[PDB]
């Protein structure tokens, strides 16, 4: 598996535009960051996607969306009341109206639209073009923030020494979040390791799963005492 | 007790706040209320001092015709004592029995759910009680003259599970707090 | 070991006289636009 | 927007307890520090595809652009393991699919002018301007330049003072030159499809404004269009004569309307939106969480001091 | 507060 | 077969008073004060058919455990393992994270 | 008379979405629990049980028959 | 039922004798609570079989308890809507409105400024107002004509395809009772379900009212007659 | 009509949970399970 | 027929008792004697 | 038709209740601006005057309302039962901390009151203490609005 | 009578299913017959009963 | 054509005393009403007599 690329350079950033509907423009790079995708910087500003709605050179339109904090629900008594934690309500519409256009030519740019607006509403209910809600990443839902924390603190890799190895190692099948991109544990300590230890962990693992079910069975019998 | 049953309404109006068919969180959202209005479920709608909240009476699904489903207490019976019923058979379309035609019990024998609601800013220049009003009421006995009679039509009539809203609004000046 | 990316397939390229009319700013504009940014940086922690 | 089930040996190999939570600087603010970088003069680490890419498409996608498929990525997160439930003999994932917000780029939203050090305009002034660019209405004339209307709201109003109500309109005309109009005060309620003055050029509002907005982007047809829909005798020879008829804009000449929101400086729940608005409220939250940080540890003096009991 | 009620009765909508 | 309300009354009514009895709730339960059967059936552990079921899969455990124990690793898996464990001596958190990528997507697709 | 009333929403706190006045509006708001009509018998007679406990009503007519 | 605890006890309450007294008593053992939420009911099993009795006991009060409190809090904002006063208590939107955007929501406030409205009786708004400002709301007026203006249709989108039974006798059919047709057909089928002496349960699935008790009687005459031939 | 209130950035809730998520589990999972 | 109100009377309103009323009337029943 | 009877018990029962902090899950600038934004609006300085006619009357609003109320006699009956209740809680707080404090330094009736005439129990110097206190408070307000009202 | 009216009960309270002993607990308790700090609570309750000083004795209850 | 006046009264004039004729259900009675703000309400007052 070979690693991924890795080249630097001094790059000279663009001229800033001003669209009238949207200003920036300034990264010269094809990517992003974070994420490894492929940036949008076509600029469609209104009566451009009113006319592209109306002439159906317009497919699909679709808006991102926002996590709608919970006490602003109206589905069950406040959270406050004490009553059991209602799972999570659903997502609004991205107040700040960034919107994606799909052009029936392949063609894809974006736009600032607010949710509501009459003519583009109207246009959309008569000519049936296609709405979507783009769902959240999973950096911003809320119910994966306990997850994004975890791997936050914990580290990736493990420890596994054998005195003459000391092999970064992956965290255990039950918490490794991607795949098992290096070491096992099993393996590492088996094929840069000694019986010693091998033997010892086999059984004392036996062991912990042997007391696992023997504390079963045992708290089993004294109830029925 | 003609003057004093009033009097006494006034002093004492904090213990007439419905709180009989109004259990627990009863609050249904604005477009239930409006989509229940626009198919003549409620029976009756008591707009409040404000104009701003409004407490929604609709009946018991069982309570709103005059079937004779046994859920319901024995209110009206024949001779040998079972429930009469009123359902007629809407010869426009047959096969389907939620579209017949059937009479609606009187308001003091019904079950009620009373539910509240609050209302927009803008509840009154939106025109929605006004457009349900005006479509409600427009509708009465003809005379058809090809026959020479007086016909009720049959688009003025209740089908099953639809009653005719009655709407109230109550005066501020009625308090004495 | 590592694989090697063609430094074409990493950047843009176009030449701003391909753009519509204004869309191009000035010096003159670009600063404006800086000194507002500042302004409403500090406008409520100066009141 | 569809959700998957994953039951499949190989596909929870590759996923474990969840696929890693791809983490970094937040959407807006990615680019700050490479651009700071880049104009100092600075070497910059390059951006390096995502791992699902390819070499053959990254030859298209330097080309033509990219398409709805290239953006699209996907997460799954495992439910019960492998020995937990019968019909799920080593394990179910939940997978979806998503866009992230990173693939806008820096783009922002319009900047608040100066209010101050700008020049202003009447109402009634852009009522009549926008009558006169309104193709349905009595007072056409097109002969009119056009007009670039950015229509901003404020979003500081409750965090902080200075906060206005209402909407401002920024118009930049011909001359490349900017005015104001300030919309407070909705003046009197009308509909979208109306068209008479209200009485005294004092009562315009933001209502009639939106209303002149609405009615300016008509589609306008020919006569021919419907004169080949009434003429013809037939059901379906109308339904030819409408499927095929074309149309015309002429706001597409006249105006350019783009809506904003004056971005906000300070932090709702921060420190200094407490300075600028003391409250009782405040106090108390406050000094409960500082007994959280400092002494809550005072449950731990209970514990201490359950020693006598 | 009589003298400034006519200004006033605008946040209420009414002459 | 033979219900309950059968037994403690049965022959001393006819099936009239019977089907009378019977549509008037279970028994006696939660509304009563008493303990719901469904309720009073969740308060036993596991029996003991589950728990042999258990103890010999963990004789079995043990044994495939000294299996192991008895395993040596391969001539090719000491290379494989000592590679994988380079390509993680020169790595870092966000490639590690893209070959995981890799792995998932690539699996995806196949 | 300290009281005051925002003067957009004459102080009910709300505005219609007019969209929904004629895979639903992501703008407003969510659904209520009364509002699936499905369930509403089923809600009723859990409470009237619920009711049935404490009602005192027949009080005297269960005490003469204790 | 006294025994069972199925109803409140013996002498709880008296209605003649002071509110102290009765919340006293009501207070004292969990006399405000119903058998099926009372946790001493409970409290001597709950361990490793299900482990849920005991929660899933205090995760039903819990939410019991929350109903309660919302319909006092429901009560408060009637009693303050009888009058002309502002509601104390603000609760999110709902299905069909969205939140004011001048007030965050919070509909009003406190000021130190007296408001005039309230102290000279100014706030209710002269009913002809109102009728005209609404009569010129709903009466939208066109200036133009479409015959110097070449405006063919009203405004809209997409006015060409608009332009393009026996609900006239009968009027509409309702879309929100489908859901009971069923037992509106059993209700034809079998008219001595209409007998003065039965009161079924209530509901519509069927797993309420008036098919369980059909149900029942089909299944329970067919055991009875199968239980006659092997006799 | 129709609103055009704008604002500048949309508020990801940014800057216990172990409920949410398990709560999450629990309910995709039950789904499956009345899948079948 | 065609000449009937369909808004009833206020005589021939029958009265209902709510469940506090009912209570008063077996409490008002019972110490008859 | 039937009489109605007056309902003397546990009526209400929804007022017995603070629950304000329950339901907004605690565990008004738009006022003001639109009020002065309003008087700037429809009526050269004639803004300050409007503005200050404004604040002044409003707080002689407050003020004549405190001083009518407290000018019934039955209130102040109530204002001296509840003076000496806290004098005498005072008593005791400051007698608890003033010994336990002389002891860790060391380490490191009514009757007589509510029957009396209340200018004669009190002295002097406490109505001398509150007016040096107040004289000293608003002492600067001449210089204070001159220098505010010039630019 | 009485079989017509425990049936109308016993169907209302039987309704819950359509989705030590409570008594001897319930028999040992302090009820007032229609524990001297018991009075003392029930008259202060019913003396302060308009007052807001009244909520301060609500929080003296087991 | 049961109701034979109408009296507008109160200090911003929305509810009215109505009074009912002979013929009407009940004989002759005054009701007080509330009015809600309808702009079709005069019309069918005025063309009933
Ligand atoms: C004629 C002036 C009438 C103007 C009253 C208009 C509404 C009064 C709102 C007061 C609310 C105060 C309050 O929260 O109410 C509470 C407050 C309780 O403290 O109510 C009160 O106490 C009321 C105090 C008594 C008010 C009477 C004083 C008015 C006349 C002054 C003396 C006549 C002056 C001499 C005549 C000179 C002839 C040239
Ligand atoms: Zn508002
Ligand atoms: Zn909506």
């Amino acid at each position: 598996p070979a690693l991924p690329a890795r080249a630097t350079a001094v790059v000279a950033p663009l001229p800033e535009k001003n669209y009238g509907s949207l200003r920036g423009g300034r990264w010269p790079f094809l990517y992003d960051n974070v994420y490894g995708l492929p940036v949008v910087r076509q600029v469609a500003s209104y009566g451009e996607v009113l006319e592209g709605i109306r002439t159906g050179r317009i497919s699909q339109v679709l808006w991102f969306q926002a996590p709608r904090a919970v006490t602003a629900s109206a589905a069950a008594p406040p959270p406050g009341l004490g009553g059991p934690q209602q799972p999570q309500p659903p997502p609004l519409a991205s107040p700040d109206g960034r919107c994606l256009v799909r052009f029936a030519n392949g063609q894809v740019k974006q736009a600032v639209i607010p949710p509501g607006e009459p003519r583009i509403s109207q246009a959309l209910q008569q000519y049936g073009t296609a709405v979507s809600y783009i769902p959240l990443e999973p950096r911003y839902m809320p119910e994966l923030a306990a997850m994004r924390a975890r791997g936050a603190q914990e580290a990736v890799l493990g420890e596994v020494d054998t005195g003459a190895v000391a092999t970064p190692v992956e965290l255990p099948e039950d918490e490794r979040r991607g795949a098992a991109v290096g070491p096992t544990a099993f393996e590492a300590v088996a094929a840069y390791g000694s019986p010693e230890q091998l033997a010892a962990a086999l059984d004392d693992n036996y062991q912990a799963a042997a007391g696992q079910v023997a504390a079963l069975l045992a708290e089993r019998e004294a109830w029925v005492a | 007790a003609i003057f004093w049953n009033k009097l006494l309404d006034r002093v004492q109006y904090k213990e007439n706040l419905p709180q009989a068919g109004l259990v627990g969180d009863m609050r249904i959202s604005y477009a239930k209320f409006l989509e229940l209005l626009k198919d003549q479920r409620v029976k009756r709608l008591v707009v409040y001092g404000d104009m701003r909240t409004a407490v929604v009476e609709v009946p018991h699904p069982w309570s709103a015709s005059v079937l004779g489903h046994p859920a319901t207490h024995p209110f009206y019976e024949d001779s040998a004592h079972n429930r009469v019923s009123m359902l007629r058979p809407n010869p426009a379309a047959p096969e389907d029995v939620t579209q017949w035609f059937c009479a609606e019990m009187p308001e003091w024998d019904m079950e009620k759910y009373r539910f509240y609601v609050d209302l927009p800013g803008d509840f009154w220049e939106s025109g929605v009680l006004q457009r349900h009003l005006a479509a409600q009421r427009a509708e009465g006995a003809v005379w058809d003259p090809a026959s020479g009679q007086y016909i009720l039509p049959y688009r003025a009539q209740k089908k099953v599970f639809q009653v005719s809203t009655e709407v109230q609004l109550l005066d501020p000046q009625e308090s004495w707090d | 070991r590592r694989e090697a990316i063609p430094a074409e397939l990493l950047l843009v390229k176009e030449d701003p006289s391909k753009l519509p009319a204004g869309v191009l700013q000035t010096r003159e504009q670009l600063k404006q636009a800086q000194r507002d940014i500042n302004w409403a940086g500090k406008r409520e922690q100066v009141f | 927007t569809a959700e998957r089930f994953i039951t499949d040996a190989k596909e929870l190999n590759a996923t474990g307890s969840g696929l890693p939570i791809i983490d970094g600087p937040d959407w807006e603010e990615q680019h700050w520090a490479a651009l700071k970088a880049m104009s100092a003069g600075r070497p910059v680490a390059l951006p390096t595809p995502h791992a699902k890419f390819g070499p053959e498409d990254l030859q298209r996608i330097a080309a033509s652009g990219p398409r709805l498929e290239d953006l699209t990525l996907e997460h799954a997160e495992r439910l019960a393991g492998p020995g937990q439930l019968p019909t799920a003999p080593d394990g179910v994932a939940l997978a979806f699919r998503y866009i992230p917000r990173s693939v806008l780029g820096d783009f922002r939203q319009e900047v608040e002018p100066d209010w101050r050090s700008l020049p202003a305009m009447s109402p009634a002034e852009l009522y009549a301007g926008l009558r006169a660019r309104n193709w349905t209405s009595a007072h056409y004339d097109p002969a009119a330049e056009p007009w670039r209307l950015q229509v901003f709201s404020c979003d500081y109003k409750h965090t902080g003072v200075t906060g206005w109500p209402g909407y401002r309109v920024v118009v930049t005309s011909r001359g490349g030159r900017r005015r104001w109009v300030d919309l407070a005060e909705e003046g009197e309620l009308v509909q979208l499809t109306e068209q008479a003055p209200p009485a005294s050029p004092a009562d315009i509002g933001y209502s009639h404004v939106f209303a002149q907005l609405y009615q300016a982007y008509e589609p306008r047809y020919s006569p021919e269009a419907l004169a080949a829909l009434y003429g013809s005798s037939s059901s379906k020879g109308k339904a030819a004569a409408a499927a095929a008829a074309q149309h015309d804009t002429p706001a597409l000449r006249h105006l350019d309307v783009s809506y904003h929101g004056t971005g906000s400086a300070v932090a709702p729940g921060s420190g200094t939106a407490f300075l600028m608005q003391p409250s009782w409220d405040a106090v108390t939250g406050a000094i409960r969480w500082g007994l959280e940080r400092s002494g809550l540890p005072e449950l731990r003096a209970l514990r201490d001091s359950l020693l006598p009991e | 507060l009589a003298l400034l009620t006519p200004t006033l009765l605008t946040l209420t909508g009414q002459s | 077969s033979e219900d309950s309300v059968e037994q403690e009354f049965g022959g001393d009514y006819s099936e009239a008073s019977l089907e009378y009895i019977r549509a008037l709730g279970p028994k006696k339960g939660a509304p009563f004060a008493e303990v719901d059967p469904a309720e009073q059936a969740a308060a036993l552990p596991p029996s003991q058919a589950e728990c042999e079921a258990a103890k010999a899969v963990l004789e079995n455990y043990k044994r495939d455990i000294d299996a192991l124990k008895t395993y040596r690793p391969s001539e090719q898996e000491r290379a494989a393992i000592d590679a994988r464990r380079a390509l993680a001596l020169e790595a870092t958190p966000e490639e590690l994270t893209w070959l995981k990528m890799r792995e998932y997507y690539a699996t995806q697709r196949a | 008379l300290l009281q005051h009333k925002c003067q957009r929403c004459k102080g009910a706190g709300v505005m219609t979405c007019p969209a929904c006045l004629g895979g639903g509006c992501r703008v407003c708001g969510t659904a209520c629990a009364w509002d699936a009509e499905s369930e509403w018998m089923e809600r009723w007679g859990e409470w009237e049980s619920r009711l049935a406990y404490y009602d005192k009503a027949t009080g005297p007519l269960m005490d003469e028959w204790y | 039922p006294y025994d069972a605890d199925a109803n409140l006890g013996y002498q709880i309450v008296d209605p003649t004798a002071s509110m102290g007294e009765n919340v006293w008593n009501m207070a004292q053992v969990y006399n405000s609570l119903p058998p099926e939420l009372n946790p001493l009911r409970t409290q001597h099993l709950a361990d490793r079989g299900g482990g849920n009795t005991q929660a899933a006991v205090e995760a039903a009060r819990s939410a019991f308890d929350a109903q309660v409190v919302m319909e006092a809090a429901l009560l408060q904002n009637l009693e303050a809507a009888a009058q002309d006063l502002p509601k104390p208590h603000r609760l999110p939107p709902t299905a069909g409105t969205v939140a004011c955007n001048e007030c965050g929501g919070a509909a009003w406030g406190y000021s130190f400024f007296p408001n005039t409205a309230v102290m000279f009786g100014l706030e209710r708004p002269f009913w002809g107002d109102t009728l005209a400002r609404l009569s010129k709301y709903w009466n939208p007026t066109q200036v133009a004509d479409p015959a110097r203006t070449g405006q063919l249709l009203p405004y809209g989108e997409g006015g060409l395809r608009r332009l393009l039974a026996l609900e006239a006798v009968v009027g509409k059919a309702p879309a929100t009772t489908g859901r009971y047709r069923r037992d509106l057909e059993l209700l034809l089928a079998h008219p001595e379900l209409r007998d003065g002496a039965l009161r079924v349960p209530g509901g519509w699935g069927p797993e309420g009212g008036l098919q369980t008790y059909l149900r029942g009687q089909q299944e329970e005459q067919a055991r009875m007659q199968r239980r006659r031939d092997l006799a | 009509n129709g609103h055009l209130s704008v604002v500048s950035n949309a508020n990801l809730l940014t800057g216990k949970r172990l409920n949410s998520y398990l709560i999450y589990v629990n309910q995709n999972l039950k789904k499956f399970i009345q899948l079948n | 027929e065609l000449m009937r109100s369909a808004v009833p009377a206020p005589g021939e309103v029958p009265n209902r008792n709510s469940r506090g009323q009912v209570a008063e009337q077996v409490r008002a029943i019972l110490d008859q004697y | 038709q039937s009489e109605h009877n007056v309902k003397i018990f546990h009526n209400s029962w929804w007022t017995h209740l603070n629950i304000k902090n329950l339901v907004n899950n605690q565990d008004s600038e738009f006022i003001n601006s639109a009020i002065i934004k309003s008087i700037n609006n429809k009526t050269s300085s004639e803004k300050e005057t409007m503005q200050l006619l404004l604040m002044s009357s409003s707080i002689l609003l407050h003020l004549c309302a405190i001083i009518s109320l407290v000018s019934i006699s039955q209130v102040r009956c109530f204002v001296k039962f509840h003076l000496i209740l806290l004098y005498k809680l005072s008593n005791v707080y400051n007698a608890i901390l003033n010994q336990l404090s002389n002891k860790l330094q060391k380490n490191l009736g009514f009757l007589v009151e509510w029957s009396s005439d209340f200018i004669t129990i009190i002295p002097e110097n406490v109505d001398i203490y509150i007016w040096n206190v107040f004289s000293k408070i608003y002492r600067t307000i001449p210089l204070s609005f001159i220098s505010t009202t010039l630019g | 009578l009485r079989s017509r009216m425990f049936l109308n009960f016993l169907t209302e309270r039987n309704k819950y299913y359509l989705n030590q002993n409570l008594r001897d607990i319930k028999i040992k308790a302090n009820y007032n017959n229609f524990t001297m700090f018991r009075d003392f609570w029930v008259w202060s309750y019913n003396n302060t009963q308009t007052n807001a000083f009244n909520q301060n004795l609500w929080w003296l209850l087991p | 054509g049961h109701v034979a006046r109408v009296r507008f009264y109160g200090p911003e004039k929305n509810k009215v005393m109505a009074t009912t004729r002979a013929s009407a259900p009940g004989g002759e009675r005054l009701c007080k009403v509330v009015l809600p703000p309808d702009p079709e309400l005069l019309d069918h007052l005025v063309s009933n007599g």
